[PDB]
RNA sequence: GCACCGCGCGCAGGGGGGCCGGCGCGGCAUCUGGGAAGACUCCUAAGGCGCAAGGGAAUACCCCGUGCGCCGGGGGUUG
């Protein structure tokens, strides 16, 4: 409740990094008498390898490893709740193939591969789920693909243009996330933030916000605020424009960090709405949301 | 259904139909189910593209057996009318089979395209 | 510790290390009905004649490695003893079939694999008519 | 002239310009899929000079995965006449007949094939040879033929699925003996068609090794096939 | 560039295709009276935007890109109404949009005509796109395969009774089509009708005069009389 | 064209049979070990003209059969280009004798 | 690390190696870590690093 | 083994290192060259191409104006 006490540090070895972190929290189970068993929360990570690691916070070391024959995993996420005991991780990677791992009953194993891109030069850099069965992935070849997890099919390939600010024509969608009403918010290599329609999968807005590329996004739990953190050490806050629906605009920006803002995540509960942004200056900055 | 190496990505479908149109201008193409079956049986065929919009789908299902016996890659595009006017036919073509030769930029495109089909499989 | 073993012919039970009892069968076309009855987990006469004791449940245990068969025979009220699923029970149901040469002088002093072959042919041709030709 | 090879149950036929592999036909006077066969007698019949007793079916390595391993330098095949082999992926009864002729009448080969047309030809082959039993079931579901398959000695595995090591893993946890044998044929263009095949094969060997096999050897099938490996390994010993 | 544009029929707006292809084309929409940017409509394709057309009430616009994706994009909600696909088009070249008494929420134009690079021009009744949901695979009212080269021009009559579509790359490749019957007129053009290599066509405001201008630089005029 | 197609089918069957016979006549193998000790023990255990003539003969037969199949395949391709050059309408395919490649972009109506 | 393989000329004898990662973490691929940086610094150059120093 | 009044040299090879310099394989945001390339673009010109004969030669290469065809330019009023 505003104390921010650092409890445990579990260090990895030499030549070992951590790129993505995902908690998997089960829903509230109920006993025979009306007592509440809360969700057991398991921590998964990737380390710029082909291996998803599950961490044991009780023993303060790594619990499990899983790996399939594919490239290095660059982004992953846990499928949201609509099933109940059958939840699955979806992981994008370098060479393209969206691998899909299974987690149930204390297990982490490489289940299958949904699809892969035709072009071998498509690298998957960010992933976010719109619903239980629709996965929105950003790619390096200027696309935001929207796959469907059950059959593994492809709903639509959203695209973005060249960057006309410098060279290097391929834009890179560094962070996608999904609003609660269905829209998709995506920060990319131009420092833009695009608002994509949820039903049609076309863009509805381009908001030029940053100068260098937007590296991480965060979306409020009720869908009212968007926080964008870029490589120009800049954090920008957007609220919807009054009147027309689906139109966002940048309320204000400020440079909170001293290097780029590589990751941030939000929390809103028990009288505490924060968003914690960690960058490359090792200082996690907590903003009130 | 029975069309399991389906080409659903529109970028890959556009690449397949562009290579079909280039082979059609090179006269390196066999159009139709019977001519496709003849090219696959004779073994001159480098890649074979079937169409999944066939109304009885079972009239092109014999070609996966001969391609499994002869180790050539087959792939399914969505629309037979698109395949037809990709070849330049003004009819609906349900199966097409594009062949190989000694040295071509088209042969390099064929090798890359069957690599992409093997990525689908 | 009642274990439930199903071979192609009959069942065995090793509760007290060493084998305790059995149930034998041979050479009928109701063997494929037994086979389908454990493809689902339905009522089975050999199952019921095995699990029918007269006293009570004396300790609620029946070790069957497939969870589907376990929670389909949980629902039967004929004996109301509740079974257990495969709690990584590899050692039991692997060692009994590797050391099943010890069992063969007990219930069926013979070689019963010809009806195993016949049931395999019957099931495979049943599925080949399920994909009819 | 016919000699037995180093592998028991496998024969070679030698001539002035050729060297062929062959097996001892369990049904003499009968061929299966159009294969050449040689009639040889044991010596002691000079006045008659009729090749009466032994009929040998020529094993074709261009249609067999296992026969491409034996001519490649497979040190052991883990099976002798009288063993028990589970054949995973029995495509229309091509190699499983030669494996049945290897294991003989006191051996038995359990063929598993999910695909229905190859199941049709497999059962129409398997009617004659009684030492095979065919199972038309998905190999990714071993509890559907757990009643039908007893404990085996060797698992042969030629199935074109990307979770080939997982199929081998569940079938070996349910059917292979302690210290058993595994001969698996790995297809790189089936598992990952973009990586180097050495890397694909090394990842599959590592998956078996964490799946509690012991990789003894790996050899490529590359005068006969393209980008195919054969891993010969033992189970728990 | 500013080469390709379309002014709205109400005269208030004007849309310009932005020269940025990269697997999907956008077009910037400009208020006519003040010459300022007011919107932008982006569609996904392979080479961008083949053509587009404003709706008849003047709000939205239908953008037919290359590789067959056609997109109805409204001006009121300022996002995409829907996306459908031309039947079997390996790549679109031109589009036109006309008639009256169409669907009320899709601009009130009845017919859309999309001509591809093979030579085939599909004509769809726009009351068949509504399944606001658009059908992802509508069927054409009529597929015209009379011209053999890529369809370069297409133009509806302003009262929505004629449709003239022509290819530039053949001498005298122009056809004239009745609506709603979708029948090609067979009595004109004849073998000796001096069309030339047709580069632009234009129907009159009362639709009494067809003007055809060729690659030589000669306009010729034809009274339409029914 | 029909005659060249039948001769090409016969010659392709001959090439397949001859290549099968040549392979049957004449970092490949990897053996794994648990440790350097077992590897060195196996290395201790490793420390403990007719075919040339007939294989050169089969190699010369294989090269002549490949030349024959390549010649018949080039003949069949040249005849398909002759069909394209003599079609009743303008069909793409083949080079002119000046060297410029024929490509017509009309559709077959 | 791992002992390098020894080739007789036909076959290759190699020690298996998985003794690097017991329970700790898998070692990050330096080729993939430098690729994500090269997507972050595309054509852009660094500013001069420190103060007055050679 | 050579010098038993000496360093060192000729040679077998066991392991690890400087991972210094090359080679091979793989990815590589861009940049450079080539091919293909959009059909508004180029398509060599008001003509060209093909097939089959005929005639001549630097005799491997080619050139020229008869019979069938395929386009193109120009001209061109609901045939």
């Amino acid at each position: 409740n505003g104390g921010w006490y650092q409890e445990v540090i579990i260090p990895g070895g030499k030549d070992r990094s951590v790129d993505g972190l995902v908690w998997v929290t089960d829903p509230d189970e109920e006993m025979a008498d009306g007592k509440i068993i809360h969700g057991k929360s398991r921590l998964f990570s990737i380390g710029y390898t082909t291996t998803i690691t599950e961490w044991d916070l009780e023993k303060a070391r790594a619990k499990k490893h899983a790996s399939g024959q594919h490239g290095e995993i660059w982004c992953f996420g846990v499928q949201p709740l609509p099933a109940a005991q059958n939840r699955k991780l979806v992981a994008g990677t370098v060479d393209g193939n969206l691998v899909l791992y299974s987690i149930e009953d204390g297990d982490l194993k490489f289940q299958k591969t949904l699809t892969r891109t035709p072009s071998k030069k498509t690298k998957f850099v960010s992933i976010a789920f719109q619903s239980h069965n629709i996965v929105i992935v950003g790619c390096s070849n200027s696309t935001i693909c929207a796959y469907d997890v059950r059959t593994g099919t492809m709903l639509r390939q959203m695209t973005l243009g060249t960057d006309l600010t410098g060279g290097s024509k391929n834009i890179i969608v560094w962070a996608v996330k999904c609003l609660p009403n269905g829209d998709i918010v995506s920060g990319d290599s131009t420092g833009q933030v695009c608002i994509w329609d949820g039903k049609t999968y076309t863009q509805a807005q381009r908001i030029q916000s940053h100068t260098q590329d937007v590296l991480c996004l965060s979306v409020s739990a009720d869908g009212s605020k968007i926080i964008s953190g870029g490589m120009d050490r800049r954090t920008a806050v957007y609220e919807p424009m009054a009147g027309q629906s689906g139109r966002w605009s940048k309320v204000f920006h400020r440079r909170y960090h001293q290097h780029d803002v590589k990751a941030m995540a939000s929390f809103e509960g028990k009288g505490m709405s924060v968003v914690v942004s960690g960058g490359s200056d090792a200082s996690p900055i907590v903003l009130p949301l | 259904s029975a069309a399991w190496p389906k080409a659903e990505d529109p970028a890959l479908v556009q690449e397949l139909l562009d290579c079909v149109q280039q082979a059609s201008h090179y006269r390196q193409l066999k159009k139709g189910a019977n001519e496709t079956t003849k090219s696959v049986n004779r073994g001159t065929s480098e890649l074979v593209i079937l169409a999944a919009d066939t109304q009885p789908l079972s009239i092109v299902l014999h070609i996966p057996l001969i391609c499994e016996e002869k180790n050539v890659p087959y792939v399914y595009v969505p629309s037979k009318v698109a395949l037809g006017r990709a070849c330049g036919v003004s009819r609906a073509v349900i199966a097409v089979s594009l062949t190989s030769n000694e040295a071509s930029d088209l042969n390099s495109k064929i090798r890359a395209l069957r690599d992409k089909v093997e990525r689908l499989a | 510790l009642f274990i439930l073993t199903e071979t192609s012919a009959g069942y065995a039970l090793f509760k007290a290390i060493k084998y305790k009892e059995f149930a034998k069968f041979d050479s009928a076309a109701i063997a494929v009905e037994e086979a389908s009855g454990i493809l689902e987990g339905k009522v089975t006469p050999k199952l019921a004649s095995l699990l029918n004791e007269l006293k009570d449940e004396k300790k609620v245990t029946l070790a069957v490695h497939d969870t589907k068969l376990s929670n389909s025979i949980t629902k039967l009220p004929g004996i109301n003893i509740k079974p257990i699923s495969g709690s990584m029970t590899d050692d039991l149901f692997r060692a009994i079939r590797q050391h099943l040469y010890n069992l063969i002088p007990g219930m069926e002093p013979s070689n019963f694999d010809e009806m195993n072959l016949g049931l395999a042919h019957s099931l495979s041709r049943h599925k080949l008519k399920f994909s009819p030709e | 002239i016919v000699e037995p090879h180093r592998h028991k149950g496998v024969f070679v036929a030698r001539g002035g310009k050729e060297d062929l592999l062959c097996t001892a036909n369990l049904v003499p006077g009968e061929s299966v899929y159009g294969e050449k066969r040689i009639s040889v007698e044991t010596p002691g019949s000079g006045p008659d000079a009729v090749a009466t007793k032994t009929e040998y079916r020529i094993w074709n390595p261009f249609r067999s995965k296992l026969a491409a391993g034996i001519l490649g330098g497979l040190e052991t095949i883990y099976m002798k006449p009288g063993s028990k082999v589970l054949y995973l992926g029995a495509a229309s009864g091509t190699s499983v007949s030669h494996v049945a002729d290897i294991v003989g009448p006191t051996g038995a080969v359990y063929a598993v094939e999910f695909s229905h047309r190859s199941g049709r030809d497999l059962i129409n082959m398997a009617t004659r040879r009684t030492n095979v039993i065919p199972i038309v079931e998905d190999a990714r579901k071993p509890m559907a033929y757990r009643m039908l398959v007893p404990m085996v000695d060797v698992i042969f595995a030629d199935v074109a699925q990307p979770d080939q090591a997982r199929i081998v893993g569940i079938n070996a946890r349910l059917f292979l003996k302690q210290g058993g044998g595994l001969l698996i044929s790995i297809k790189a263009s089936c598992i990952d068609s973009t990586a180097p095949p050495e890397q694909v094969f090394a990842s599959e060997v590592q998956k078996l090794r964490e799946d509690k096999f012991f990789p003894k050897e790996q050899l490529t099938l590359e005068p006969y096939e393209r980008d195919h490996a054969m891993v010969s390994c033992v189970y728990l010993q | 560039t500013m080469e390709r544009f379309r002014v709205s029929p109400c005269g208030r707006y004007m849309a310009l295709v932005a020269s940025d292809k990269k697997g999907g084309g956008m077009l910037n929409i400009i208020n006519v009276g003040t010459m300022q940017w007011i919107a932008q409509a982006r569609i996904d394709g392979r080479h961008g935007v083949a053509d587009f057309a404003w709706w008849s009430d003047g709000n939205g616009l239908t953008i037919a890109g290359r590789d067959g994706q056609v997109t109805e994009w409204s001006m009121i909600t300022r996002r995409t109404v829907g996306i459908w696909r031309d039947e079997g088009s390996i790549g679109g070249t031109v589009m036109a949009l006309g008639g009256r008494n169409g669907p009320a929420e899709l601009g009130g134009d009845r017919w859309v005509a999309i001509g591809s690079n093979s030579g085939i021009l599909n004509v769809y009744d726009r009351n068949d796109l509504i399944e606001i949901r658009i059908k992802k695979y509508p069927t054409p009212t009529r597929v015209f395969e009379q011209l053999t080269t890529s369809i370069s021009v297409v133009a509806f009559s302003p009262d929505g009774q004629l449709l003239a579509f022509g290819s530039q790359h053949k001498k005298d490749a122009l056809r004239l089509v009745h609506l709603p019957s979708c029948t090609v007129y067979r009595n004109w053009p004849t073998e000796q009708t001096p069309l030339g290599r047709v580069t632009a066509i234009a129907f009159s405001s009362k639709s009494d005069v067809l003007a055809v201008g060729n690659d030589v630089g000669r306009v010729r005029l034809w009274e339409i009389r029914g | 064209l029909g005659y060249v197609r039948t001769m090409r089918n016969i010659a392709a069957k001959e090439l397949k049979e001859l290549e099968e016979r040549y392979v049957l006549a004449g970092p490949k193998k990897i053996v794994f070990f648990e440790g350097v000790e077992e590897r060195q023990q196996a290395l201790e255990k490793q420390k403990a003209r007719r075919k040339q003539l007939v294989l050169e003969k089969l190699a010369r037969k294989v090269k002549a059969a490949r030349k024959k199949l390549k010649a018949l395949a080039d003949a069949e391709y040249e005849l398909e280009l002759q069909q394209a050059k003599m079609a009743k309408t303008a069909t793409s395919g083949g080079f002119t004798k000046s060297g410029r490649r024929i490509k017509v972009r009309e559709r077959k109506r | 690390k791992n002992p390098k393989d020894k080739r007789v000329g036909s076959t290759a004898y190699r020690v298996v190696s998985n003794g690097g990662d017991p329970r700790l973490a898998p070692k990050a691929k330096k080729q993939s870590l430098n690729l994500k940086q090269a997507l972050l610094r595309r054509d852009r150059v660094a500013k001069p690093r420190g103060g007055f120093f050679v």
